[PDB]
């Protein structure tokens, strides 16, 4: 899981 | 009740940001430290798994220099350059100070744990000017720990010089480590805003996983970013992880006059601005604030803010810290002891000294001061302060808080035995003023505060  | 200006500044102060405790701030539910690093937490995951909590860990870093695929889309792979590097070792050697983490080196086609790369262009090929940095949780899957920043960004380029882009690797990493953005928004979907925010403390001030600045919470940092974790971050990967408690267990110094060697606790001039959040774990501290000429607030209670050097909410003490001295500037200061012993300093300027439970050593310095008792229990026979400084005609010593049980009465020489009296002492052999209290309902006198000089009776507030 991706944090942008 | 009645009490003074002055000890309502103190009792305002000791109340700067409270959370939690059914509380509503902005209109938002009020998170404590704890609620809020669960929400920080909220992913549950680590580099040891799911749900596994106060469990160390040994992991490896990569400045990768080259790659397959970006996992994210993105293409144009770029290197991290020299700065970079340096910058990102000091974001994880900020993380590896606060919990059980150790960093290892690792080159060539060794796999890592966390990765470091810069990217240019989108997945169309096209040259992205606009984004920032983005990274992935622990996991077994394909890109697991990797963190990418876009090159194009001058602060990503030059975080040693651009602030942004240090507090961006120190964000990174803690992504990379487990720790998520305390509401669920990011950049990309849609377009989030401080509204959008689960709980009050949901800004820089609080963490720095925040999407929102810090002014959102009525701290102030004048354009400069935190380069290191922040008070709920802390607690979230302590959380994690495990407290450090190795880290800086000597005597050590916070801002001017530094011992710490860490950029981000160091204040080498007056133009410098501090944002931390201290882990400390053994030892007698001090905080030196003594090179600012702004007033200040300076708070030693765990879990507190202070306003430091003309920002706000800038200086925080990690939950599980005792911090013990205190060091005010040329200003108008006020500085709030916590239950330790504490020596505080306030330096030139008018400043308003509490020392709170223990037994603590004051100096008002040059300016007209003021000493505050709030309670008996500041400053028992058995643990009495010190106000070693005091100046007859000029500073004052503030027990206005002792109206709540009636107001006190000053006698000469003898106490009545009726309570509620407050007498100053003078042992002429050694130059010392015992200023001695007898409150209503005890029957020995239990309040003393001693004083190296003379004090008159129209130095004490009553
Ligand atoms: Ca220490
Ligand atoms: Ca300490
Ligand atoms: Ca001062
Ligand atoms: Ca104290
Ligand atoms: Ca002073
Ligand atoms: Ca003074
Ligand atoms: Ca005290
Ligand atoms: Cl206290
Ligand atoms: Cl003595
Ligand atoms: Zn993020
Ligand atoms: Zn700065």
């Amino acid at each position: 899981a991706k944090a942008a | 009740a009645n009490t003074s200006s002055a000890y309502n500044s103190v009792y305002d102060f000791l109340r700067y940001h409270d959370r939690g405790d059914g509380l509503t701030v902005n209109g938002k539910t009020s998170y404590s430290i704890d609620q809020a690093a669960a929400q920080i937490t909220r992913e549950n995951v680590s580099w040891n798994g799911t749900n596994v909590f106060g469990k160390s860990a040994n992991l490896t870093f990569k400045f990768l220099q080259s790659v397959s695929s970006i996992p994210s889309g993105d293409t144009g792979f770029v290197k991290f350059n020299a700065e970079q590097i340096e910058q990102a070792k000091l974001s994880l050697q900020s993380w590896s100070d606060v919990a059980n983490l150790t960093f290892t080196e690792v080159t060539g086609n060794k796999s890592a744990n966390i990765t470091f790369g810069n990217y240019t262009r989108d997945a169309s090929g096209n040259l992205d000017y606009g984004t920032q940095a983005y990274a992935y949780y622990p996991g077994n899957y394909q890109g697991a720990g990797s963190s990418w920043y876009n090159y194009n960004q001058s602060n990503i380029r030059n975080p040693g010089s651009e602030e942004y882009g240090r507090q961006t690797f120190t964000h990174e990493i803690g992504h990379a480590l487990g720790l998520a953005h305390p509401g669920e928004y990011n950049a990309g979907e849609g377009d989030p805003s401080y509204n959008d925010a689960v709980y009050a403390e949901d800004s820089y001030q609080f963490s720095i996983h925040s999407y929102w600045g810090e002014n959102e919470t009525g701290a102030d940092y004048n354009g400069h970013y935190g380069g290191a974790p922040m008070i709920d971050d802390i607690a979230a990967i302590q959380r994690l992880y495990g407290a450090n408690m190795t880290t800086r267990t000597g005597d050590s110094v916070y801002g001017f006059n530094s011992n710490t060697d860490r950029d981000f606790y160091t204040a080498t001039d007056s133009s410098k601005a501090l944002i931390f959040s201290v882990w400390d774990a053994g030892g007698t501290d001090t905080f030196d604030f003594s090179g600012y000429s702004n007033n200040q607030r300076i708070n030693l209670n765990e879990g507190s803010f202070s306003d430091v050097g003309g920002l706000k909410g800038n200086v925080s003490i990690a939950h599980g810290v005792t911090i013990e001295n205190a060091i005010g500037g040329s200003g108008n200061d006020i500085l709030v002891g916590n239950s330790a012993d504490n020596i505080l300093q306030g330096g030139a300027g008018n400043d308003v000294l509490y020392g709170g439970a223990g037994a603590d050593t004051l100096y008002g310095g040059a300016g007209r001061d003021t000493f505050v008792y709030g309670s008996g229990q500041d400053s028992t026979v058995a643990a009495y302060d010190w106000i070693a400084d005091f100046q007859k005609g000029i500073d004052k010593i503030d027990l206005s808080a002792f109206r709540n049980e009636g107001q006190l009465s000053f006698v000469q020489d003898q106490f009545t035995g009726k309570g509620q009296e407050v007498m100053l002492q003078w042992d002429a052999a050694n130059s010392i003023t015992n200023l001695w209290l007898h409150e209503a309902g005890h029957s020995s006198v239990d309040f003393l505060v001693r004083i190296v000089g003379q004090a008159a009776q129209s130095d004490i507030i009553v």
